């Protein structure tokens, strides 16, 4: 579910 | 379509990219690179990608011919975001930040 923690 | 809105424009993006806003428009600045990032499916749902760097290249080659031509990238760069990923997301709410600080200040068009 959409990209990597920022 | 006049060259006064353009500057206003203009303004705009490059407060959206200065470092009063690095915080939270970092996301933003270059293009997805969806096989760097390992989203494999980043192009399949996003059919028109956008990001400041090229609102910038546009601006430079004056691709623009109007203010709404300008808004409406910003405004594609941000739906993306919303679209392929989750509404809890932190680059969503770092993107609700970034198109607050644009959507208040795009408002104070010169008539």
């Amino acid at each position: 579910g959409g990209k990597a923690g920022k | 379509g006049s060259s006064e809105q353009l500057k206003h424009c203009n303004g705009i993006l490059k407060e959206l990219l200065s470092k009063k806003h690095a915080a939270y428009a970092w996301p933003f600045y270059k293009p997805v690179d969806a096989s760097a990032l390992g989203l494999h499916d980043y192009h399949d749902i996003i059919k028109h990608p956008m990001d400041l760097s090229t609102v910038k290249r546009k601006m430079e080659n004056r691709d623009y011919r109007d203010a709404q031509e300008f808004a409406a990238d910003v405004r594609l760069m941000f739906s993306n975001c919303y679209k392929y990923n989750p509404p809890d997301h932190d680059v969503v709410a770092m993107a609700r930040k970034l198109q607050d600080v644009f959507e208040f200040r795009y408002a104070k068009m010169p008539d």
